[PDB]
């Protein structure tokens, strides 16, 4: 029981560190936000660094849509491969079945 | 002979359909690339339909003169009033609200973790039932949990 | 899970309401100069006719963006059973080489 | 939007701003908590993956004590009888050899 209650301790302990290290983890885009941050201390005519922000946000972008589309293709190609093994696969057992 | 024979008319059927299939993936690769350009065709409108209201607008709100700025403060005064059920809320005694709702969420936490912990342990204590259940079906076949 | 579920969105809502707390505390420096005041409505005419028709081409392009990903997916569906027809013919045609 | 619609007025800014803010206290409390001033929000999915996996460590190290301990329940007479059939049956052994 004693070694129990002190697992549980340390059940809690991990369970904190995990907990902060995927609140950060959603607070990802907000350190992004330091540009924001910074953008509105300008406190002035500040369309500028907008548009500056805009165009880094739009290369991202444009990064993840290349990236999202070479995988889909790579996906596609393994599930057209599974697919393919799947018919192989009922075929093969059909004729163990006939002989 | 005849074994042979029935082989060949069954390559000749999946011949056919390999065919109808052919023309399907054709036809939806064709509408595919249709419907790209046409999605790419509505956000090219989108993104100049953007640019020309930020163009038209570039001189009415540079001069925004800081007097503007407050009525965002009220709408987020008035977001708390709906979301925080204190129609008294004010930016006075807000700070009361703020640490007392910061506590609440600490103690939700809290509460949380205490919960994910249980779950935890259960789901995987779950997980172990079911090990043992693909085990035994794997060795003898189906058969329910209270036989297992 | 059923409780933590119910956990799990009360401690969402609590993080809302502290943070539109915090959003008043940041801005009570906003409302300091409340009574500022300045002009508006100089060329919100053709600025309100722009933004409708902003909205009805994003709500157009949403629309769009709809019917491509489905489209994909149809198509997906379609390459997955001609790979299966693939898979098929070329186990039987083996089978009827071996034969 | 914003730049189109400036007339937003720097409202999304300021709540940028402050989710920034908020962003660098929850990175500095992590820091704190798992004790890693050397971290990063590009690498702290490692070592939130290396955390759920001592997590799970920890979990299944309980989960098999919570098995333990429900066994427990037995009375002290099966330990007692256990124990001293496998006395007849092999000769004198210890508890935790036994």
């Amino acid at each position: 029981q004693q070694d129990y209650e002190t697992a549980k301790h340390s059940q809690h302990q991990a369970k904190q560190q995990a907990f902060a290290l995927v609140e950060i983890v959603q607070r990802r885009v907000h350190f992004s936000y330091s540009d924001s941050a910074g953008m509105l201390s300008e406190n002035a005519d500040l369309n500028d660094k907008l548009r500056q922000r805009l165009e880094h946000a739009e290369s991202d972008r444009s990064r993840a849509r290349e990236q999202l589309r070479q995988q889909q293709a790579q996906y596609s190609q393994f599930n057209q491969v599974l697919a393919s093994l799947k018919s192989s696969y009922e075929t093969k057992q059909d004729m163990l079945k006939e002989l | 002979q005849e074994k042979i024979d029935r082989y060949q008319v069954d390559l000749e059927e999946l011949s056919y359909r390999l065919e109808e299939q052919t023309d399907v993936v054709e036809e939806a690769g064709e509408l595919q690339a249709e419907y790209e350009a046409r999605t790419e065709a509505t956000e090219q409108e989108v993104d100049e339909l953007k640019s020309q209201l930020a163009d038209y607008q570039q001189a009415l709100d540079v001069q925004q003169t800081r007097a503007i700025q407050y009525q965002q403060a009220l709408q987020a005064l008035e977001r708390a009033r709906e979301l925080c059920r204190l129609p008294d809320l004010s930016v006075d005694n807000a700070e009361e609200w703020l640490e007392t709702f910061q506590a609440k969420e600490q103690q939700a936490t809290e509460a949380l973790l205490a919960l994910e912990q249980k779950l935890s342990v259960a789901d995987a204590a779950h997980n172990q039932f079911e090990q043992a259940y693909q085990l035994v079906k794997n060795i003898v076949g189906e058969t329910s949990r209270s036989e297992a």
